[PDB]
DNA sequence: TTTTTTTTTTTTTT
């Protein structure tokens, strides 16, 4: 069942305990046809919908395994769904020439699970669950760039080698390659080369339409990723979906020592 | 201390040899009335009826020689392709030209990018961007290479050290010298040139209101810099590139930089 | 080097003196046997723990002896540490099963459940110092003020007790629990903070836990753990989120009701932290 | 071994 940390969710289950959940309308109280223009257009991006696993069985628990670990259960489900993409195409074979956009890589993007009231309500207890959230854009933060995979040299000998990041953090050897060479010389990190992703913040109020009465609403930190960057302009209340996030800051300035008051912000998985 | 061994560039050195083709082996259209012969061989012996270190070329007859297959490796690997480009170039001329910097740039792109189509992806690679300038600044010289030593006592090593900092020479100096120490800096035998960051803005007959155009810098690095004037709208080379001041090298933070090795005032 | 010097002040048996004060009583089952439970049973988070309590088990402690040492004074006197203390034997006589925990149900329960069982089970086969006591809680303490027409007993003087205003806020009430009042300004948003926060390790793994204490502190990686240190080279480690516990926390400044003020003297507003539920 | 700062007064201006 391959046992995952407290997370405790399994791999080979929910991937196959998923693949039963194909063909249903049902019920209702799409779904296979949403897979199935997907792949002409090739445009990836699972769009979903949630509530699907509930209330619909297999996987009535599976609905709330995401809720609980969504960083897990996304890995799992677009690893799952690409194969299952892959599974489609064993009916019509050779497809779309050919293997190709079995390479194209998916995402499933979950949206509409529970409702959870405004960034006023948030706690500390759930720091990992999807949220349904309102309020108008403010400003879209210029794009930043992200780390993916470092690149690196040396004068030694001098040579190529590089990287991937990994969890945000740098780890290059201090020596060294090719060859070998070796020798004591520093690892020359080009700055540029490395590969990188884009990355963007928003800024949001929380549901300017409705208030705790008097105070002011707290303001939402809001990131995304990839086609959510840049994904609407602002000033749109509407609705917005995603896990929660929060990491500690450093202060004065440097020095390298930590705030001991964790940033919060939303991973904000989906908007619609 | 012996040095073992010198690599690569593989392909990029494949690219080069076939990049000194394509900039010698036209790179032509037209016979006869064209357009012809070569058009480059006439273009820089016409630049060496001025030696101003700059060339053009366009991108689209770039195509022709692969078909663009090499233009796609010069495409989105380009940055790290550049010092290829250049003294191949220098390898040609070689043969016919002699204080020698040469400047690339590249034009007729073949289609033009928004800022909000702005992305990772295009990181040393060339695209065409237009709009308004802001804020032009008074231009100050870039380093290039330097002389600085010694470095305890005197090493007079004099080359490199044109990473982006700019600092330091000194860096595994000299033998004997053993710096460390002092760079120290030798700016005199350093050749300079440009430059000047102009902040492009967004264009607003296609940027959707309400907006607020969100815009970054356009560095002007070769002699295509100060050309532009403010207000107007005008086509770049692309380079996305990133700048230094969230991720920091364990033994920081990043953004966009837009450089252009090309620039024209059109728009 | 740091003098020191006796004082008639000893935690020793006041410790005892709680451990009998909550689960034994009579006037309010007990309340300190069955709602510390409804906390183990999840059913409530907030521990009150009333001052009023404090003197009438006094009255069950004196009177109606044997004659105990002082308690509501000797709380408002320190106020800081009996939430150490006090609230650190409630870990002995707590409530076993204690009725339908679940596990999962609740996010990050099976973590700590599974936390502490492969603790153990990784533990079980080093075996073939432990979690800090305040890393499972899941329960806030909240004394609460007597007023008191019961302080009446009397103890008199020792009761404040009064809400006074900050001008009368003085120097010398630095470690003491007491009553003020004035009006609510600015507010803070509701904030998590942190609480034991365990970082996991990169290659063979366990884990360590960086207190918490005061409102900043160095962060730390290299490696504790004996088998990722020294071989080969030392095993990295990083900060797990969900490792991490976060005590609830919003900060709002409270303002003087202005006739509490001499009729010159701008009104001195004054800072407040909150805590848990 | 470095830390950290926007109102209030007055002004010249359509």
């Amino acid at each position: 069942l391959r046992i995952i940390w407290g997370t405790n969710v399994s791999i080979q289950e929910c991937t196959t305990n998923f693949r039963n959940f194909l063909m249903s309308f049902k019920y209702k109280f799409y779904y296979i046809k949403q897979l199935n223009e997907m792949r002409e257009l090739g445009t990836s991006n699972l769009n979903l919908d949630a509530r699907n696993l509930l209330a619909y069985k297999q996987t009535e628990d599976l609905y709330h395994q995401l809720l609980n670990y969504p960083q897990e259960v996304i890995s799992i489900m677009d690893q799952t769904i690409k194969d299952c993409m892959v599974s489609l195409i064993v009916d019509n074979n050779l497809d779309y020439d050919l293997d190709e956009i079995e390479t194209k890589f998916y995402k499933v993007r979950p949206y509409n699970v529970g409702s959870c009231k405004g960034m006023r309500e948030l706690n500390p207890n759930d720091i990992d669950k999807l949220i349904n959230l309102k309020g108008l854009v403010l400003r879209s933060t210029p794009v930043i760039p992200d780390m993916k995979v470092a690149f690196f040299k040396c004068n030694v000998c001098d040579h190529t080698m590089a990287v991937e990041i990994d969890r945000g953090v740098i780890q290059e050897p201090a020596r060294c390659e090719r060859i070998d060479c070796n020798e004591p010389n520093s690892m020359s990190l080009i700055h540029n080369r490395c590969s990188f992703a884009d990355k963007q913040v928003i800024k949001l109020q929380e549901t300017p339409d409705f208030v705790p009465d008097g105070q002011t609403p707290h303001s939402i930190s809001l990131c995304v990723y990839d086609e959510l960057v840049d994904s609407c302009r602002a000033g749109d209340r509407i609705e917005v979906t995603g896990t929660f996030r929060s990491i500690p800051i450093r202060a004065n300035s440097r020095q390298r020592v930590l705030k001991s008051l964790y940033k919060t912000y939303v991973d904000v998985v989906h908007v619609k | 201390l012996n040095h073992v061994k010198k690599v690569d560039d593989v392909t990029g050195e494949k690219v080069r040899e076939a990049f000194e083709q394509f900039l010698e082996d036209f790179s032509v259209q037209s016979t006869d009335t064209g357009e012809v012969e070569k058009v480059y061989r006439a273009q820089i012996e016409f630049m060496k009826i001025y030696d101003l270190n700059t060339i053009y070329i366009d991108y689209q007859h770039l195509s022709m020689r692969e078909n663009g297959a090499l233009a796609m490796a010069i495409s989105e690997q380009y940055y790290r392709f550049l010092p290829f480009l250049q003294k191949g170039l220098r390898r040609v001329v070689r043969k016919y030209a002699p204080e020698r910097v040469f400047q690339i740039s590249f034009f007729n792109l073949p289609t033009v990018h928004r800022i909000r189509d702005i992305r990772s992806e295009k990181i040393g690679s060339l695209l065409s961007i237009s709009g308004t300038v802001t804020r032009t600044s008074e231009v100050r010289p870039e380093l290039y290479k330097a002389s600085f030593t010694c470095d305890m006592c005197r090493a007079i090593v004099d080359n490199v050290e044109q990473s982006f900092k700019y600092t330091e020479p000194t860096f595994c100096p000299n033998p004997s010298c053993e710096n460390r120490a002092f760079w120290t800096l030798n700016v005199t035998r350093s050749r300079f040139l440009d430059w000047q960051k102009v902040r492009i803005q967004e264009n607003a007959n296609e940027i959707p209101t309400g907006s607020m155009p969100r815009t970054l810098d356009v560095i002007l690095r070769g002699d295509s810099v100060e050309r532009a004037k403010p207000g107007d709208r005008c086509k770049f080379t692309g380079v996305e590139i990133v700048v230094p001041d969230k991720p920091s090298s364990t033994l920081l933070t990043y953004k966009i930089s837009f450089l252009a090795c090309h620039v024209i005032s059109i728009g | 080097a740091l003098p020191s010097i006796q004082l008639p002040v000893d935690y020793n048996n006041l410790f005892n003196e709680i451990t009998d004060f909550l689960v034994t009583f009579k006037q309010d089952g007990p309340k300190y046997m069955a709602m510390l439970q409804k906390v183990a049973n999840r059913e409530l988070n907030s521990v009150i723990i009333d001052l009023d309590d404090i003197l009438q088990y006094q009255n069950e402690k004196f009177l109606q002896g044997t004659q105990a040492d002082d308690l509501v004074s000797a709380i408002q006197q320190n106020a800081n540490h009996f939430t150490e203390l006090f609230c650190r034997a409630i870990d002995n006589n707590m409530p076993l099963p204690t009725k339908e925990i679940d596990y999962k149900d609740d996010v990050l329960d099976v973590i700590l459940n599974q936390r502490r069982l492969r603790n153990e089970r990784m533990l079980s086969d080093r075996t073939n110092e432990l979690f800090p006591p305040n890393l499972t809680r899941r329960y806030f303490l909240y004394f609460k003020p007597l007023s008191q027409n019961c302080a009446r007993r009397y103890r008199k003087k020792a009761i404040s007790s009064k809400p006074l205003s900050v001008r009368q806020i003085k120097g010398d009430f630095l470690g003491q629990l007491i009553t003020v009042r004035g009006i609510i300004t600015r507010v803070s948003d509701v904030k998590p903070a942190v609480e034991v926060i365990a970082y996991t390790c990169d290659q063979c793994g366990y884990e360590v836990f960086q207190e918490v204490n005061s409102r900043t502190f160095t962060p730390l990686s290299e490696c504790t753990s004996e088998e990722c240190s020294q071989n080969q080279t030392k095993g990295q480690l990083f900060m797990s989120t969900r490792a991490s516990k976060f005590s609830a926390f919003q900060e709002c400044k409270i303002q003087e009701l202005s006739q509490q003020v001499p009729v010159g003297h701008i009104p001195r507003s004054l800072n407040i932290h909150v805590n848990g539920t």
